[PDB]
RNA sequence: GUGUAGUAUCUGUUCUUUUCAGUGUAACAACUGAAAUGACCUCGAGGCUC
RNA sequence: UUACUAAGUCUCAUGUACUACAU
């Protein structure tokens, strides 16, 4: 979902679930923030889970 | 191989779960991920404690060296045999003393923290902050100070805090509806040490098991 | 080992330390407060010390502790050709000592006039446009400018054998000359 | 929600912070730190409270009021197209740019000017995807300021992916 | 105040064949097998490259 | 205004306890 980035360990990515950019693709995108969203990595299965919200 | 590649999306498995905020990524593996998400995210269980996939065996704690060593129960500590014993680096105590300490004095005391339902506790926790923080819950409340925070705000007595005339442009907490101060909507008069203003409620039994009297076991 | 310093206990609130880092905690042991790190003996210390996992503690501490008379000249426009294409080139002539008689403070004085290929869209008006100008510029005299239907003429392939002096661009140094004796701009 | 707060006296502790923005609104929780390398409290606070409503009430009523330690207290509340641009010409300033890239699409920043190889290359920021295809399909492989400039996606490999539009376009809306 | 065998625990130190496939692992880790040589381009990265 | 996490493996040394066994 960001930029199709690159990260280099499995805490740092543990850790991108709560960031700056990764809330505003979350939020810009129509997705909106916080816990439930937390395990996703690409953009289209959190669209489905987004409308089951 | 393949049943290991064969594994659905975590995503495709939050669908199923009423909860999807508990699955976690390594829910993906789970051999059976359909029940154990329904069993995990079943209304009263309680997740493991997350202690495990970490190799520390679950105590490497830093904080675990700055643990106080012990504290008697402030009713024990009624007892005395603190003074009589020094067990930092004989005693005569009565029967009745230390056996009205556990049943007169000490039936309905319990300890003020305990832990609920779904507490569980994690290396890097501490209760006793979180004591002394609930306590402070209950002890102060917004309209009062302490004298020591008094004095480092250096605020002399009779004077009013600093956020009362921010507050009397801005108005009353939105937090606090009910609550008065002194020279604002509540009577300066009753301005008294540490305490310059006070919530007023606006809402002005037995429960069937009412004993109605309180007996303990006699030791004589 | 040593060396015979003193190094006081945490608890006795702070003589200058040589390292004000390693303390004695309530205890008899000796500890890094930044690293939090216990040590048995002042070898282990010293150990510690020369260790890099203390001196990034300290990087890391330190880290801590950074946070215009608008006159129209006159142009000679025609029709050139030379090999293999065809090219255009246009003679401007300046005034004859008139009325340059009056300023001569060596205010831009050596700066030659400048070329300049402009889009028709953008004008003062903002009518009609689509097509380029090939404009002409000096201080006092006014702007002249000459329109470019041809998409591309005279527009060559490394003339000169690539020679670094900017000028303003390419265009000006790679096609104008400037008879300044004579005051004579020609660009081709 | 959460408000920052600074200026504070390492020796003002958590119940004394506590009692402190009590007095101002409900404190849902404290975090405090508490520094592994000085043993004490680094000056600097985080009050959670209830809602965004008390959090910036106080923010309003709490700043710049309260004296601890003689120290005030401070109170403070706490994507896009991308073209990589080759070969510009030295007379092009960045302004210019700025002018140049205005026509086809909003600028969210400024243009950034580098130098490879001697060869000038410049980033310029587009808040639209579709802005900045126009100014790829006008301006790729033209002649500006008489030097041939190249106008294409700068990398992250390159933008302009399939999931760059549909994403891309959500940010825009 | 000693010797024989043996154990645990700090701390210091340091990063082991670039890759691929299998086992293994919650994922790692670890283990098991093989091995490219040559040419070119832009700023260690990159190649529908040959 | 710094929004709270680092050691691991190997190697060769130092720190400290310990376990059977003998005078």
């Amino acid at each position: 979902i960001c930029s199709n980035k690159v990260y280099n360990g499995r805490r740092t990515f543990e850790r991108h679930f709560n960031e700056e950019r990764h809330i505003y693709h979350l939020r810009c995108l129509g997705i909106e923030p916080s816990s439930v969203f937390k395990g996703i990595t690409k953009i289209k299965e959190a669209q489905e889970l987004w409308k089951n919200m | 191989k393949r049943r290991k590649t064969e594994k659905p999306s975590l995503s495709q498995l939050k669908s199923q779960v009423p909860y999807p905020q508990i699955i976690e990524w390594y829910d993906c593996d789970a051999r059976y991920p359909g029940l154990l998400a329904s069993i995990k995210c079943t209304k009263n269980v309680i997740p493991v404690p997350s202690h495990w996939q970490s190799k520390k065996e679950y105590l490497s704690g830093r904080s675990l060296l700055g643990k106080r060593p012990f504290e008697l129960p402030d009713i024990i500590k009624k007892t005395n045999i603190e003074q009589m014993r020094s067990t930092l680096p004989a005693l005569d105590l009565d029967y009745k003393k230390l056996h009205d300490v556990f049943f007169k004095i000490g039936a309905n005391w319990k300890p003020d923290h305990l832990l609920c339902f779904g507490d569980v506790y994690y290396e890097n926790r501490n209760l006793f902050e979180e004591t002394n923080w609930k306590r402070m819950v209950d002890h102060k409340r917004p309209g009062r100070i302490s004298q020591e925070l008094r004095a480092i705000m250096n605020l002399p007595e009779g004077q009013l805090p600093p956020w009362c005339m921010k507050m009397k442009d801005i108005g009353l907490p939105t937090g606090y509806p009910d609550l008065k101060i002194a020279g604002l909507n509540w009577d300066i008069t009753n301005l008294k040490g540490d305490v310059y203003g006070k919530i007023i409620p606006n809402h002005h039994r037995n429960y069937f098991g009412a004993l109605i009297s309180f007996e303990t076991p006699e030791f004589e | 080992l040593s060396k015979g310093e003193n190094v006081p206990y945490t608890f006795q609130d702070e003589q200058v330390r040589s390292n004000p880092y390693i303390y004695k905690n309530h205890s008899g042991k000796l500890v890094c407060k930044l690293c939090n790190t216990m040590h048995m003996s002042w070898s282990s210390v010293e150990r510690h010390l020369g260790g890099k996992k203390h001196g990034l503690n300290v990087l890391r501490r330190g880290i801590s502790i950074e946070k215009x008379x608008x006159x129209x000249x006159x142009x000679x426009x025609x029709x050139x050709x030379x090999x293999g294409s065809v090219g255009l080139a246009i003679q401007v002539n300046y005034s004859s000592e008139v009325k340059e008689n009056s300023v001569d403070s060596d205010d831009k004085a050596k700066v030659p006039p400048l070329i300049r290929i402009v889009s028709g869209l953008e004008l003062s008006d903002t009518k009609q446009k689509g097509k380029k100008f090939l404009v002409i510029a000096y201080e006092p005299f006014e702007n002249i400018a000459i329109e470019l239907p041809p998409n591309e003429i005279l527009f060559s392939e490394n003339n000169d054998m690539d020679n670094n002096n900017d000028g303003v661009d390419e265009l000006n140094k790679k096609c104008t000359f400037w008879d300044a004796i004579s005051k004579l701009y020609y660009v081709q | 929600n959460t408000v920052y707060v600074g200026n504070i006296d390492p020796r003002i502790t958590k119940e004394q912070l506590y009692e402190l923005f009590i007095q101002i609104n409900p404190v849902l929780r404290i975090k405090y730190p508490k520094d592994k390398v000085l043993q004490a409290y680094q000056g600097y606070a985080f009050i959670e409270f209830y809602n965004q409503g008390d959090a910036q009430y106080a923010i309003k009523i709490m700043n710049n009021t309260v004296r601890l330690y003689d120290r005030l207290i401070k109170v403070r509340q706490v994507p896009i197209a991308k073209l990589f641009i080759k070969n510009l010409a030295d007379s092009i300033d960045s302004d210019q740019l700025v002018k140049i890239f205005n026509k086809f699409g909003k600028l969210i920043r400024e243009p950034e000017i580098f130098y490879l190889s001697k060869l000038k290359c410049a980033y310029v920021y587009f808040e639209d995807f579709e802005k900045a295809d126009l100014a790829i399909k006008s301006l790729n492989n033209q002649l500006v300021a008489n030097n041939r400039i190249t106008v294409d996606y700068a990398f992250k490999n390159g933008k302009g992916n399939a999931k760059y539009g549909d994403d891309v376009d959500r940010l825009l809306n």
